């Protein structure tokens, strides 16, 4: 099918926000549970 | 098929599945050609059973063939 | 160390008791409610 051309792409903002949030979530995920891995900051 | 026919694929697939699951078991497909309603059983859009079986078998075999190959080696050119 | 650990443990216990007070009752841990809810929602969504 076809969609709007969208010369300006607000969806890029949403993509960037989702990428950043998912990266943070993945970083925090590995610490879940008593066996979670320690993080160094 | 819904996407190619100009229909909303997300809505079309869900409607077909709901009609074939909750209401009753029938033959409801994508109205690719000009039709007054769904339920191809009344539209008499019929295809051979063995043809569909062969298509499914070929697709499964091709998927297995591509999946069961792990390394590709291509020789150089002189 | 004794007093620090006691303070932390009592804080955790107070948080648990507060969770009980706001909504009485406990649920099984280990992700069991997540799996059960996922299965039930997957079964129900077929009617949508």
């Amino acid at each position: 099918n076809a969609t709007f051309k969208n010369k300006e792409k607000p969806q890029e903002v949403r993509k960037a926000n989702i990428i950043a949030a998912r990266s943070v979530a993945d970083a925090i995920r590995t610490s879940l549970g008593p066996k979670g891995m320690d993080k160094m900051i | 098929l819904a996407e190619n026919s100009g229909l909303d694929p997300i809505g079309t697939l869900s409607t077909l599945k709901s009609k074939q699951l909750k209401e009753k078991i029938s033959n409801i497909g994508v109205d690719c050609l000009g039709y007054g309603s769904n339920d191809m059983k009344e539209l008499f859009v019929v295809d051979p059973f063995i043809g569909k079986k062969q298509q499914i078998l070929l697709a499964t075999q091709l998927c297995r063939m591509i999946l069961k190959i792990d390394n590709v080696i291509i020789s150089g050119k002189d | 160390m004794i007093i620090d650990e006691t303070e932390r443990s009592l804080h955790d216990a107070l948080c648990v008791i507060r969770c009980l007070v706001k909504e009485r009752g406990l649920i099984a841990g280990g992700g069991a409610p997540e799996i059960e809810i996922s299965r039930r929602l997957s079964k129900e969504a077929r009617s949508m």
